[PDB]
Formats: structure tokens, C-alpha cells, sequence
């Protein structure tokens, strides 16, 4: 009576993970990406729910490997060392078990040593090196140019539009772009720099509160602004600027939404307590400086909810020129330093915060930053997107004449 | 579910262990939930604790999914269990005198 | 990981209320999570109960009004906790009570139809007899 | 709702045999929106196969079932000493569903 | 121009069909040879992928329609439900999400009567 | 290969069509890279015009047949008049002169028809 | 993907017809802008040959159909045997080793019937 009938033009998505493509408008945006879009390009949804989650993304690895993609050919370094860790002369750990004796007296020495499940040694082993690289050295200029991520054929970029959006979470406004929006790459630790600001009202995240080991993000809505120069008499010193004022009204809403939501405590702000110093100090590129600014006064902020220059705030910032890769693991060395003054005026945008909850007599929180993911400073800029494959084809049983 | 002994002031070892070769976020804690480590991308943190400066880890390990902490001038004031989580893996390791 | 537990085992004078809770371990939030609630009479087959799916809480239709659910996101120093709220204290309503966790996240996973579920990992239950 | 009905109740069994349970369905289930779930007594009944055919990664590969439009077979392959459950078959088609009556198996 | 091939996901079926109706009725240096050719390769794999499905369509005897009347006749427990219901109270989200393990049955079957 | 449209107007319709069938069975430097590009970009939009009207014929069911048959009969008022005179004593340039409301609203009864 | 037209040649028709339906659901500098176009070039050129026999198969009613049934009788000196032999005792080769005088017949009684 009724029978199969083939349908093209089937509104079906998918959530398959594809390799996405660039750019917007001399050596890799030429060589990798396309040009621009007549924008505005959206297509608005009606009743749809898609389910987002933005701590799952597979926009970001991608990403992180094209930045990878960008800076080993536009900043090169003069040298990279980089670790080379391998199972010298042999396969000799084999399979599996004990004895096996490699290593002591110079690299070729015995060292019989017993296991019979295996652990690692020096689980398997491993004995370590160092590949040292040397690349050359223009003084090759930076500036982050927008990238906009066009999607393939066949695919489309999802998107919310609601501002208090959490990441996870259903979003009922799903819009749907052909190509993402203004995407710069800033490296930056301890701080966000020229990020895209939320519409109605500033945002708290985690992958999960409860926690205290995921990095926070705090993304703002006030353009507080920020200015590092390079003057004089010393070679290498240099110092930012930021409005007093301006930043007591933000650590203001930032703490009165951090009471308002998830404690219920009393707040204490405080410094990045050790480590690797690219994490101490807030870190950033430009115009191919390095800069590591010292990162203490711009938190106290020990507030119950009701001598360190009160209107020009000054962060004394160092030029350092033998850094740890962000990129791997391991350090690199560029070309020696300016002559000339720089001028890095930027966008605080957003914070890295960290916790460390407890303990029990407080009461109050240290709620000390973090940061020194590159990938958590991508999720905060793919923001909404997600990636899904259409199939058009269905099959409907109609009558059908 | 390991317990390892040092007597007092020497180095010791303690791992993780991880199945992926990448070099991932993971973080190490002690019994009251206050950090020591931290991974952060391919840096390294320490911990706001009572184990700031003593707190160690070899780095070189990390591409090999080995992750490791070592610990410097033991004293009675370890003596208690700290626990890995790099993807689900919450182990409990002990130190004792 | 999801280890959701219940709180404690009690007993009722019938003609009241009560509000049983579900702590949440492991559960990212309500959004991509959705609790459902089952009862179990000591000795017959298990009956559902209600939903959160997408933070619009129900009861089934035989059994609307006096039973109705509400459900807290993770805050600060507490996982999400779904809690019940029973009214009208019967004589039959002896059971062991049950919450369920199901994941909401891809649509083509087949745990889900539009709010009927397939019941993904399972509590401990709570005993509430009659005096 | 629509009617579902376990059969046989009651079962019982050696160790290492092929239980095949039925499920009876009073409509006609296409779509296969069925599950099957397992409880020991006093633990958590917790789930054992999802849509009729597809096994969840915490249930070992000893489980199997499939589908006669009304009817829903359950498959026990090599029956160890740790199954001896009593089973329940979820119909979650239409609001709400219900579940089965048991299988409470011995030897 | 297959970027709206989804403007009326969320809704039924037969204005959707509607939908697609309207939608299809609507519609000197190195850095010239750099930022032109990658334009007409984005339009040769358009192109070939939108013949890629056409004649994916065309060995089921369907090329170039949008809508074609096959000859498969049912297999009944291929959701037994009244037409009201199909055309009126159910999108895409819910059949996609219900009969794939049938849609691969129906895209043999599909192939058997193609050739005969 | 789209030149040859137009080589019998002037003539008679059903000379046109045996026409239309015997003309389609009939048919290192920088400088390299400039003149290499547009040839194919002027054969990727001639590609692209053509699959354009093919779909816009396949949204009424006629893709893959220059001539065939479709479902929509007639209003009696379209051109009322007999076969010779249609075939034998007038050419398309009155017949498009004649009937543009009536070829509107015939797009619009074929896509009517198209979709049921 | 037009290679994989002749991996059935040797052995009989039907055979290869269950082989076509298997075979066909189976599947910064100067250096860069040289190498680059080529690869378009030799894609533009296979679409155009794949959619020239495609609108050859549509003067005929044929457009994008591996198998279709057309609308012309025989004549019965047409290679009169049986079915049986026709399809499980000769391959290609022998029988476009006999007909081709009479495919030439055949392509012009096909264009004749197509058009009416
Ligand atoms: C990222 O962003 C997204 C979106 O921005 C976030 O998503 C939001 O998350 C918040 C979580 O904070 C959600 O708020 C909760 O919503 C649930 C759901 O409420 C629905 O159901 C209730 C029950 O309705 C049923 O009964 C009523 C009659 O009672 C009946 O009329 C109705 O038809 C149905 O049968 C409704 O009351 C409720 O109505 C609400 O919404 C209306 C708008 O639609 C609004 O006009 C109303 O005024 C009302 O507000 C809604 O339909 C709530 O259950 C939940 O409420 C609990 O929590 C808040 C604050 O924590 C508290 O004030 C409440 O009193 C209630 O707290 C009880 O439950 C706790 C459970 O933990 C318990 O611990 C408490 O002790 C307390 O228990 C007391 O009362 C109960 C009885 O209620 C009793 O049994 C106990 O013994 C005790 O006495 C919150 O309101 C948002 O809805 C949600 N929004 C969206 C769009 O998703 C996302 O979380 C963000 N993510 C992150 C990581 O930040
Ligand atoms: C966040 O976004 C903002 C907005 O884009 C970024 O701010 C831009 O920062 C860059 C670099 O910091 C800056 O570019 C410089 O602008 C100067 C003033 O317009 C120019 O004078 C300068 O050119 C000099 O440097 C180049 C690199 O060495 C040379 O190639 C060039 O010839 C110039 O060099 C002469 O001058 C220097 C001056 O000391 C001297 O030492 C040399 O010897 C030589 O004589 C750059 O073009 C942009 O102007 C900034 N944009 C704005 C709007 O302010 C910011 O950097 C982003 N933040 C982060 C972290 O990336
Ligand atoms: C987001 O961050 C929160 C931070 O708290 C994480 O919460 C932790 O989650 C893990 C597992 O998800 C919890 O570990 C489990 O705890 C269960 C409850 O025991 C606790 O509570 C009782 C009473 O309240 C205490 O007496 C007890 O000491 C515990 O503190 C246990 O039942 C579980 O044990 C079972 O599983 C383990 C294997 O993991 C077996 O070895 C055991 O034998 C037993 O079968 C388990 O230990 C942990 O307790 C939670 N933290 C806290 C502080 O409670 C979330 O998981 C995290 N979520 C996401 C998505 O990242
Ligand atoms: C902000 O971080 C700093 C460290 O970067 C914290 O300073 C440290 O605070 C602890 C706790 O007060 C000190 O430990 C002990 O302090 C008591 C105070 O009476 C003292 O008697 C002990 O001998 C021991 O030192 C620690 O010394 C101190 N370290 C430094 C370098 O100052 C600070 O507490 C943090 N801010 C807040 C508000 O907590
Ligand atoms: C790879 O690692 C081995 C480890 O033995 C290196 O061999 C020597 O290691 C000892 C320490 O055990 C050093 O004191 C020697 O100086 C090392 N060799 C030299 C340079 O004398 C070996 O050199 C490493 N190879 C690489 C990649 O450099
Ligand atoms: C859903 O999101 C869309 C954007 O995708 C919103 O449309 C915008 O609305 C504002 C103010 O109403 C206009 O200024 C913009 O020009 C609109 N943009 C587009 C693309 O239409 C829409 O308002 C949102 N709706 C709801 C209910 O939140
Ligand atoms: C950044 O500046 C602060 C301000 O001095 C330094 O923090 C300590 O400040 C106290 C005064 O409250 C001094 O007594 C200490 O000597 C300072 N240093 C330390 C290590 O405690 C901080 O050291 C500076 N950081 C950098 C990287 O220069
Ligand atoms: C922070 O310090 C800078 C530098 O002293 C201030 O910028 C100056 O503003 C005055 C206002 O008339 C100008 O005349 C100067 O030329 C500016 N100097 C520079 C280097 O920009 C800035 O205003 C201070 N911020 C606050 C809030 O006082
Ligand atoms: C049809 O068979 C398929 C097997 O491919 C079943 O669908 C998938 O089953 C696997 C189990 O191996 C699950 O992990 C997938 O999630 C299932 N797919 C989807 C989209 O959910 C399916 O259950 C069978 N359908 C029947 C028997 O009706
Ligand atoms: C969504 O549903 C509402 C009512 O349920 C209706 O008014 C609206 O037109 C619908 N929108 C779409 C795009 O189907
Ligand atoms: C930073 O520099 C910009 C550039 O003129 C200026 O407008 C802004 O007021 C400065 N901010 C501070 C705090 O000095
Ligand atoms: C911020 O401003 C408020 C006035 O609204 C004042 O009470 C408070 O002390 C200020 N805090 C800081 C850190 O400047
Ligand atoms: C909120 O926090 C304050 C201070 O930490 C506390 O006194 C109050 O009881 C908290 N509210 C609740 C509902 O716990
Ligand atoms: C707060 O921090 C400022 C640095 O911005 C410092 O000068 C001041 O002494 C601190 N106040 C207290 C009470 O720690
Ligand atoms: C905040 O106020 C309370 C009284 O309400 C007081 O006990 C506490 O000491 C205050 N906080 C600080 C840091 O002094
Ligand atoms: C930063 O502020 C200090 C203190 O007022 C001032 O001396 C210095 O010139 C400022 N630098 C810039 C670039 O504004
Ligand atoms: C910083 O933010 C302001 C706020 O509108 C904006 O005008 C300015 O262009 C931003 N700077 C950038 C993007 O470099
Ligand atoms: C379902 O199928 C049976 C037989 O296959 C038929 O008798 C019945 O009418 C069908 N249901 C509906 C609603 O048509
Ligand atoms: C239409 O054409 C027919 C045939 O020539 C003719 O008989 C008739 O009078 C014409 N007019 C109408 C109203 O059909
Ligand atoms: C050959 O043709 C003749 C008439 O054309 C017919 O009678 C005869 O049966 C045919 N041969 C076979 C084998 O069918």
C-alpha cells in the first residue's frame, strides 16, 4: 500500500572530528590558509537543544597543533633543546623480565638489575638524552592576525548565543555558522590577552569545582586595558601600567560573583606560590620580547562581602631571552635582544585562576592563580563551536502515488 | 596501594604511571586534599602546601607517560598518603620513617 | 567514575513528608546528566518514579502531585544532590527507594528517547516503612 | 503504557548453561527500545545491555540478546559462579515504561 | 550552497520538505596565484562531492531528485505507525536516533531492487 | 559546449529539437601560473552554471532528459490552439513574447506537482 | 575512481554486473602553485568526462542509472540466442567483437525513440 521513499536534504547532524581549515587576510598564513568571507554568514535554529559540553572540545588539539604548526616557522629560535628519551647499541629490554645489565661506568657499564614485572629504569626503560638544535635567526616580526576556522565541505561549526553560558550545559539559542569569528594566537600564562569579551555579564568555569586542581577561567566584560614599554637606564628592564580603579570594580564583580555562586566563605587573593618562573610571572610575547612581569600587586583583594602606588600600578617585567617551551618540553634561545622601545598595549580579558580549598579552621579560601596551559587559553576563544557532520540522505515510507 | 619507607633527610620516589605518551595534565595530592605538583601543559608548578621548596620532579619522563615526584629532607612530617590522578587513577602511595 | 550515594535508611508515621537525598560523585553537571527515581515494594518488581531531564522535574501521571523532585547543581563545596519530596505518608508506600544516573550527551546513544530512559548506574537505596 | 511480560519467572541452572529469557511485549516494539538490567540481592540493579543489541563496557562479553518484534530474548553464554541474578527487562518506549517480573535463577 | 540544507531541523517533516523546496528554488604577483587557486579547489570539492552523492542516489535509480519513488516495499516492523503521527509529531532526530540498523537493511535492499 | 543553443532560432520548433539532438550527439615563470588559473576558473564556473540548471531541472523531476514528460495539465487558456500551428508556424520568440505571467505560474504548478 | 571499470573483464556479464555494484558502493613559493594545479587540472577534466557520458546517458533517459530499462524492441537478427548462453557462455569481447555495425543501429533507433 506504501513503501520506501529516498529523501536528499535530511537536516541530521553528527559529531565526527575533522581536520578545519583558515584563515582570514608572508611565510605561513600564505603557505597554509585561505582568504576572507563576505560575513555576516548564520543560519538561525529554531527548536533544537544540542547538547554542549566545551571541557570535551575537539577543536582544541587541533588548534594547539596548528600554533605548533605557526611558531616553529615564524619565530624561530637559534636553538632548540628539546628531550630525547629512548629504549647507545641495542633493543636489549626486550620483550619483558630481570637481569639486563646496561648503564654506570660512562653509558656503557653493566647494571644487572631485577625486576620480573618491570618498573623503568634508566613499566620498561628508558635512558634519556638531549637533542640540541640549532635554527637560524632573523629577527622575524610577530603580530596575531585574526584566524577565522572555515569549516570543511560537508561540516558545520554549532553555535550557542546565550552570555551566561557555562560550557557544559544544553544551549535552546543553537545558531549555525559556515566559518568561526575573530580568533588571535596570544600565548600568554597568568593572564588572558586579547580575548573576546562575554555581552551581558562576566563568567566563572572549571571542568569541575570541587576539585581545586582544574584551572578556573574567569572571562570579563569590562575591557580592562594594560600597558607594557620598554624605557631606559637598563638594557633589559621594562614595566606595565594598569587603571587602578578600574580594577577594584573588577575584582569586585569577580568576588561578588564567586559569593554569590560557589562559596559562601570568606575570599584571599595571593601570588603564583613556585615552580617553573613562567608561571610566577605573568609571561607574553610581543613584537618579539619576552616578557615576564612580576604578578604580586595586582592581587589583594582579602574582602569580606559589604602603600603600593593606588593609581598607577606598576609591574617591574624582565626581558628573558632563554625560555621554556610552551610548544614541548624543553628550553630555546633566539636572537639577542632589541635596541629600540616597544610599545604593548593589550586587553586584560580574562584570568587563570587555580584554588587550594580548605582548611577546615578557614573558613576563609587562598585562591591563589595557575595557569601555563596553552589549551585552557584556546577554550576560552572556542567558546561555542562545535563540529558536526551532516548526512543529508533519509528515508521516509510515504504513499507515494 | 604501595607503602615506601625512608628513614629521615634522603631522596624518594614516588610515580605515576600513564598509558598515553603525551605528557598530560595530572596532579599529585596529599591525604587532606592540599596540592604538591601540578602539570601545567609542559611546565611545572608547586604546591601551596607545607612542601613547597623540598617537592621535586624529574621532567624528561613526562613524553614517556612516566611521571614522577621525588622528595627531599624526609622528616616525621610526611607520614602520610598521596594520591596520583592524571585521567582516573587515584591511587593511594604511603611514606613512612 | 559515578559512586552515587544515598543518605540515610529511616522509618514513618504515616500522614507526613519527606525529602530523600542523592549525592552525585563524578557527575559533571545536570545539563549533559539527568536523574531518574525509582521505588521498589519489598518484594515485587521495581516501579519508576521521576525525571530531571534538561532541569524540568516530573513525576509519572499515575502518581502526580503528592511525590515531586528538585535537583541541585555542584556548588563550590558540594557535588549535585537530587532530592525527593514525598508527601501524604501512606501505608503502602514502604519501599526501597532508588536514584539512577543516565548520560545526556550525544543524542544517538540509544540510553535516551525523549525523556524515557535507560538507567545507566544505580545508588544504594533508602528502606521507609510504617510504625 | 504498554504491557510487558517476563517469562519464564522462574528458572533455575547449572553452572555453564545458555539461559535464553524471553520478554513478551503487548504492542510491537520497532525501534528495539528495551533494556535488560540484573540484580543480586540487596547491591544496586544495575544495567546490562542497552537498545537489545549493544553491551555496555562494564558488563563483561558472556551477555547477548536480540529481538522478535514483540518478544526480547536475553542470552546468558557460559554461566560463571558471579550471574546469578535476578533479571528485569525495561520497555523505555513510550512514558513511562515499565519493567519486567523476574528470573530468579538457582540451581 | 549547502549550507542550508538544515534552516528547518527542529520542525516537522513535510515542512521541512516545503523548506527544501524554497531553499533549492532560492539559490599580479605571487599573491594572486596563492589566494585565487584555493578558491576553485574548495569549488571542485564541492562540486565533487555534491556528484559524489548524485550518483550515490543515481544506483538507487534517484539521480537528481530530490524526492523519488523507489520500489522496496515494507518490511512491517519497520516502524508500524500511523502517517498522522510520522509526517506531524516527529522530526529527523527522533527516526535517526530510532532505525539505523534498519536504514542499513533498507540501503541493501534498496541495491537488490536497483539492479532487478 | 553551451555556444550552440541558438543556431536555429529563426526556424521552426521541432527543427530546433533535431537540431538540439544532432548538436549535442556532435559535441615556468609567473606568467605560467596567470594564464593557467583563469582557463580553469572560466571551465569551473561553466561547470558550475550547467549543474545549476540541472538542478533546477531535477527539482521538477527532469534531470538526465533534455525532452521527456512531466505531470501538470493544462489550463485551457495557455495558448489555446492547435498542434500544426504550434509545431509549423510560429517560432520561440513569440511563444516567450506570448506566455511570461503563464510561464510563472507554470513554474510554480510544476514544483506543486514536483513535490506530490 | 573510473579505474576499477574492467576488474571483472574475462569472465562472464552477469558476474561483472554484481562486480560493478560492489565496485561502485566500495568507493610557499613557485613549487606550490606548479604542482598544485595540475592535481585541479586532472580533476576538472575527469568530472567533465564523467558528466559528458553522464548527459550521453541522458539523451537515451538514462541520466545517471548503471542499469536502466530503455524503450526499444529488437530486431530479431539481433544476436538470436538464449538467455543462458547470453549471459554465462560469452564475455564482453566476443559480443563488441560482433555488433558494432548494429550498436550503431541501436544508438540511432535509441536517439529516435528517446525523443518520442
Ligand atoms: C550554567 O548555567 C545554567 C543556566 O544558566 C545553569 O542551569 C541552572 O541551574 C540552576 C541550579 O542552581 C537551576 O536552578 C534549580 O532548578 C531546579 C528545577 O526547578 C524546577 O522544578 C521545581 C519543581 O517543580 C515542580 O513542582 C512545582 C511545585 O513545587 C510545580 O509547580 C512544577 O510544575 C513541578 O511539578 C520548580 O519549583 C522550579 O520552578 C522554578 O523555575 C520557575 C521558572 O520556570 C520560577 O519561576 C520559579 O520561581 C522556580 O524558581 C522548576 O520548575 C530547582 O529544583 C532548584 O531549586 C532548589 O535550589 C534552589 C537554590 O539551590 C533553592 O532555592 C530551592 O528552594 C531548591 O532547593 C531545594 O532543593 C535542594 C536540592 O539540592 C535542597 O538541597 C534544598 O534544601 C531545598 O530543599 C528544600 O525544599 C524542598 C522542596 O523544594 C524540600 O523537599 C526540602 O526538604 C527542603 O525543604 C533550582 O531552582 C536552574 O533551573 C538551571 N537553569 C537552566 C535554564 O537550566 C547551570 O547550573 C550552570 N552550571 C554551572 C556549573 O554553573
Ligand atoms: C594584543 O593586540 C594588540 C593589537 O594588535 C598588540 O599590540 C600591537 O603590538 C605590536 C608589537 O608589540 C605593535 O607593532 C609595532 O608597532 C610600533 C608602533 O606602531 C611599530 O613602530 C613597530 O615596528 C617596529 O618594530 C618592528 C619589529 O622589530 C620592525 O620591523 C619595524 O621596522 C619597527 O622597527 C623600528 O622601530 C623600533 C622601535 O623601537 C626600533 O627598535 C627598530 O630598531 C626599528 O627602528 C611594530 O610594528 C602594534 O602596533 C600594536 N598594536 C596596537 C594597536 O598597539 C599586542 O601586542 C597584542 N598582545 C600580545 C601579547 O600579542
Ligand atoms: C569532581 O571533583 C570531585 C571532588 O570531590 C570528585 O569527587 C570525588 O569522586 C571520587 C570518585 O568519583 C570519590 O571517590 C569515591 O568516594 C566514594 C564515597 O566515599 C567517600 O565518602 C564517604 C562518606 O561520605 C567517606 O567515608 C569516604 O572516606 C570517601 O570520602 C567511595 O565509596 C568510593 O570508593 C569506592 O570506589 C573505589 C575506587 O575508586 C574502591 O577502591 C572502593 O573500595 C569503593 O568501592 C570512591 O573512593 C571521592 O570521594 C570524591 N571526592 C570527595 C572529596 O568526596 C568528582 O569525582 C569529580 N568529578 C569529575 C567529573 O571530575
Ligand atoms: C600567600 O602566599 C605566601 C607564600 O607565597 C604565604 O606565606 C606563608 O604563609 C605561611 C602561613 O602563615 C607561613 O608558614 C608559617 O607561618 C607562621 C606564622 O606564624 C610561622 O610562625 C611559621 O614559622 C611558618 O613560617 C610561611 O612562612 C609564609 N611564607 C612566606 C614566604 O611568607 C601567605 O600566607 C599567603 N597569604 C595568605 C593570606 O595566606
Ligand atoms: C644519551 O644518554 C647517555 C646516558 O649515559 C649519554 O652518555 C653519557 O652519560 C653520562 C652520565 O651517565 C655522562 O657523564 C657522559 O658525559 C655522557 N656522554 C658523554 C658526552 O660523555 C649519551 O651521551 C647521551 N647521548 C646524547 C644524545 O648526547
Ligand atoms: C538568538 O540568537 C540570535 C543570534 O544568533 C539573536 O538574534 C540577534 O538579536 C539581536 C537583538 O535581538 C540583534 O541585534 C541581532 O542582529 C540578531 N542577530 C541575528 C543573526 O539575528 C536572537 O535575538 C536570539 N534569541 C533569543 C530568544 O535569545
Ligand atoms: C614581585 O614583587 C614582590 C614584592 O616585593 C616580591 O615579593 C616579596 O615581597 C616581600 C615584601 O612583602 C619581600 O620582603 C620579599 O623579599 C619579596 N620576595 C620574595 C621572594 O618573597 C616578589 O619576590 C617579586 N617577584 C619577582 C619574580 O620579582
Ligand atoms: C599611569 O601612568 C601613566 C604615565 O604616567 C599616565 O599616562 C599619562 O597621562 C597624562 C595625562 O595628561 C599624559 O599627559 C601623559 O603623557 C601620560 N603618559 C604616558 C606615558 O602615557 C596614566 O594616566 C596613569 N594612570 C592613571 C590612572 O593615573
Ligand atoms: C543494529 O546493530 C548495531 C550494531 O552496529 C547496533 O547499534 C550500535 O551498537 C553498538 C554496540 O556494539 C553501540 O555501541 C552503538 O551505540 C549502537 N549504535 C547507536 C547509534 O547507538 C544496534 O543496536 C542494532 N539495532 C537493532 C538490533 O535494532
Ligand atoms: C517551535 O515551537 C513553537 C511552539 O511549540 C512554535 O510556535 C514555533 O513556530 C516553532 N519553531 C520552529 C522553527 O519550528
Ligand atoms: C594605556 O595606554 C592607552 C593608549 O593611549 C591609554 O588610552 C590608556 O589610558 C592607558 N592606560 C593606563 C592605565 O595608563
Ligand atoms: C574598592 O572600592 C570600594 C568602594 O566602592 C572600597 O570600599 C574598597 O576599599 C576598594 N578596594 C580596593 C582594594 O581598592
Ligand atoms: C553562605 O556563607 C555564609 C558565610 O560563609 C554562611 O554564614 C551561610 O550560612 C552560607 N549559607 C548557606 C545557605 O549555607
Ligand atoms: C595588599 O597588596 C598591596 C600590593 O598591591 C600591598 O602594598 C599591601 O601592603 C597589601 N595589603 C595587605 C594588608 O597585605
Ligand atoms: C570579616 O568580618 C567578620 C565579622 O562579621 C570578622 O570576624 C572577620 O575578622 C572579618 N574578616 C577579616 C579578614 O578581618
Ligand atoms: C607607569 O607608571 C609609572 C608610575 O606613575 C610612571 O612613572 C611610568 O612613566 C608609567 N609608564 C607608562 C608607559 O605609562
Ligand atoms: C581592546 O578593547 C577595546 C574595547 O572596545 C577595543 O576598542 C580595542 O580595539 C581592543 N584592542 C585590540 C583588539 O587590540
Ligand atoms: C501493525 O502491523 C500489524 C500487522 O503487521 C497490523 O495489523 C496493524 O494494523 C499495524 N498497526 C497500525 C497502527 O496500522
Ligand atoms: C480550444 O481549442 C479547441 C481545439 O482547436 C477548440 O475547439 C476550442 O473552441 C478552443 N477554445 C476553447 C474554449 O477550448
Ligand atoms: C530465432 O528467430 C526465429 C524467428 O525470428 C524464432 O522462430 C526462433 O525461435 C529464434 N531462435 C531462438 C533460439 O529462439
Amino acid at each position: 500500500k506504501k513503501w520506501v521513499t529516498v529523501y536528499y536534504g535530511v537536516p541530521v547532524w553528527k559529531e565526527a572530528t575533522t581536520t578545519l581549515f583558515c584563515a582570514s587576510d608572508n611565510v605561513w598564513a600564505t603557505h597554509a590558509c585561505v582568504p576572507t568571507d563576505p560575513n555576516p554568514q548564520e543560519i538561525v535554529l529554531g527548536n533544537v537543544t544540542e547538547n554542549f559540553n566545551m571541557w570535551k572540545n575537539n577543536m582544541v588539539e587541533q588548534m594547539h597543533e596548528d600554533i605548533i604548526s605557526l611558531w616553529d616557522q615564524s619565530l624561530k629560535p637559534c636553538v632548540k633543546l628539546t628531550p630525547l628519551c629512548v629504549t647507545e647499541k641495542m633493543e636489549t629490554g626486550e620483550m619483558k623480565n630481570c637481569s639486563f645489565n646496561v648503564t654506570t661506568s660512562i653509558r656503557d657499564k653493566i647494571k644487572k638489575e631485577y625486576a620480573l614485572f618491570y618498573k623503568l629504569d634508566v613499566y620498561r626503560l628508558i635512558n634519556c638524552n638531549t637533542s640540541v638544535i640549532t635554527q637560524a635567526c632573523p629577527k622575524v616580526s610577530f603580530e596575531p592576525i585574526p584566524i577565522h576556522y572555515c569549516a570543511p565541505a560537508g561540516f558545520a561549526i554549532l553555535k550557542c548565543n546565550s552570555k551566561t553560558f557555562n560550557g557544559s550545559g544544553p544551549c535552546t539559542n543553537v545558531s549555525t555558522v559556515q566559518c568561526t569569528h575573530g580568533i588571535r594566537p596570544v600565548v600568554s600564562t597568568q593572564l588572558l590577552l586579547n580575548g573576546s569579551l562575554a555581552e551581558e555579564e562576566i563568567v566563572i568555569r572549571s571542568e569541575n569545582i570541587t576539585d581545586n586542581a582544574k584551572t578556573i577561567i574567569v572571562q570579563l566584560n569590562e575591557a580592562v586595558e594594560i600597558n607594557c614599554t620598554r624605557p631606559n637606564g637598563n638594557i633589559r628592564q621594562a614595566h606595565c601600567n594598569i587603571s587602578k580603579a578600574r580594577w577594584n570594580e573588577t575584582l569586585g564583580q569577580i568576588v561578588a560573583k564567586l559569593e554569590e555562586q560557589f562559596p559562601n566563605k570568606t575570599i584571599i587573593f595571593n601570588h603564583s606560590s613556585g615552580g617553573d618562573p613562567e608561571i610566577v610571572t605573568h609571561s607574553f610575547n610581543c613584537g618579539g620580547e619576552f616578557f615576564y612581569c612580576n604578578t604580586t600587586p595586582l592581587f589583594n583583594s582579602t574582602w569580606n562581602n559589604t602603600t603600593g602606588g593606588e593609581q598607577n600600578i606598576t609591574l617591574q617585567c624582565r626581558i628573558k631571552q632563554i625560555i621554556n617551551m610552551w610548544q614541548g618540553v624543553g628550553k630555546a634561545m633566539y636572537a639577542p635582544p632589541i635596541r629600540g622601545q616597544i610599545r604593548c598595549s593589550s586587553n586584560i580579558t580574562g584570568l587563570l585562576l587555580t584554588r587550594d580549598g580548605g582548611r577546615d579552621q578557614n573558613g576563609t579560601e587562598t585562591f591563589r592563580p595557575g595557569g601555563g596551559n596553552m589549551r585552557d587559553n584556546w577554550r576560552s576563544e572556542l567558546y561555542k563551536y562545535k563540529v558536526v557532520k551532516i548526512e543529508p540522505l533519509g528515508i521516509a515510507p510515504t504513499a507515494c502515488k | 596501594k604501595k607503602v615506601v619507607l625512608g628513614k629521615k633527610g634522603d631522596t624518594v620516589e614516588l610515580t605515576c604511571t600513564a598509558s598515553q605518551k603525551k605528557s598530560i595534565q595530572f596532579h599529585w595530592k596529599n591525604s587532606n586534599q592540599i596540592k604538591i605538583l601540578g602539570n601545567q601543559g609542559s611546565f611545572l608548578t608547586k604546591g601551596p602546601s607545607k612542601l613547597n621548596d623540598r617537592a621535586d620532579s624529574r621532567r624528561s619522563l613526562w613524553d614517556q607517560g612516566n611521571f614522577p615526584l621525588i622528595i627531599k629532607n624526609l622528616k616525621i612530617e610526611d607520614s602520610d598518603t598521596y594520591i596520583c590522578e592524571v585521567e582516573d587513577q587515584k591511587e593511594e602511595v604511603q611514606l613512612l620513617v | 567514575q559515578i559512586h552515587l550515594v544515598q543518605s540515610g535508611t529511616e522509618v514513618k508515621k504515616p500522614g507526613s513528608s519527606v525529602t530523600v537525598s542523592c549525592k552525585a560523585y563524578g557527575v559533571n553537571t545536570f545539563g549533559l546528566y539527568a536523574v531518574n527515581w525509582v521505588r521498589q515494594a519489598p518484594g515485587q518488581s521495581l516501579e519508576y518514579i521521576g525525571q530531571i531531564w534538561r532541569w524540568k522535574s516530573s513525576a509519572s501521571h499515575h502518581f502526580r502531585g503528592r511525590v515531586l523532585i528538585s535537583a541541585v547543581d555542584l556548588t563550590g563545596s558540594s557535588p549535585p544532590i537530587s532530592s525527593l519530596e514525598i508527601k501524604n505518608l501512606t501505608s503502602d508506600d514502604t519501599a526501597v527507594y532508588f536514584c539512577t544516573t543516565t548520560s545526556t550527551y550525544d543524542k544517538w546513544s540509544g540510553l535516551h528517547h525523549d525523556g524515557v530512559m535507560a538507567f545507566s548506574s544505580w545508588g544504594q537505596g533508602t528502606l521507609i516503612s510504617v510504625s | 503504557d504498554i504491557q510487558m511480560t517476563q517469562s519464564p519467572s522462574t528458572l533455575s541452572a547449572s553452572i555453564g548453561d545458555t539461559v535464553r529469557i524471553s520478554c513478551r511485549a503487548s504492542q510491537s516494539i520497532t525501534g528495539n527500545w528495551v533494556a535488560w538490567y540484573q540484580q543480586r540481592p540487596g547491591k544496586a540493579p544495575r544495567l546490562l545491555i542497552y537498545r537489545g543489541a549493544a553491551l555496555l563496557g562494564g558488563v563483561p562479553s558472556r551477555f547477548s540478546g536480540s529481538a522478535a518484534g514483540t518478544d526480547f530474548t536475553l542470552t546468558i553464554g557460559n554461566l560463571q559462579a558471579e550471574d546469578f541474578g535476578t533479571f528485569y527487562c525495561q520497555q523505555y518506549d513510550t512514558y513511562p515504561g515499565t519493567f519486567g517480573q523476574g528470573t530468579k535463577v538457582e540451581v | 550552497f549547502i549550507l542550508g540544507f538544515l534552516g528547518a531541523a527542529g520542525s516537522t517533516m513535510g515542512a521541512a520538505s516545503m523548506a527544501l523546496t524554497v531553499q533549492a528554488r532560492l539559490l599580479h604577483m605571487l599573491q594572486l596565484t596563492v589566494w585565487g587557486i584555493k578558491q576553485l579547489q574548495a569549488r571542485v570539492l564541492a562540486v565533487e562531492r555534491y556528484l559524489r552523492d548524485q550518483q550515490l542516489l543515481g544506483i538507487w535509480g534517484c539521480s537528481g531528485k530530490i524526492i523519488c519513488c523507489t520500489n522496496v516495499p515494507w518490511n512491517d516492523s519497520w516502524s508500524n505507525k500511523t502517517i498522522n503521527e510520522i509526517w506531524d509529531n516527529m522530526t529527523w532526530m527522533q527516526w535517526e536516533k530510532e532505525i539505523d540498523n534498519y536504514t542499513q537493511h533498507i540501503y541493501t535492499l534498496l541495491e537488490v531492487s536497483q539492479i532487478q
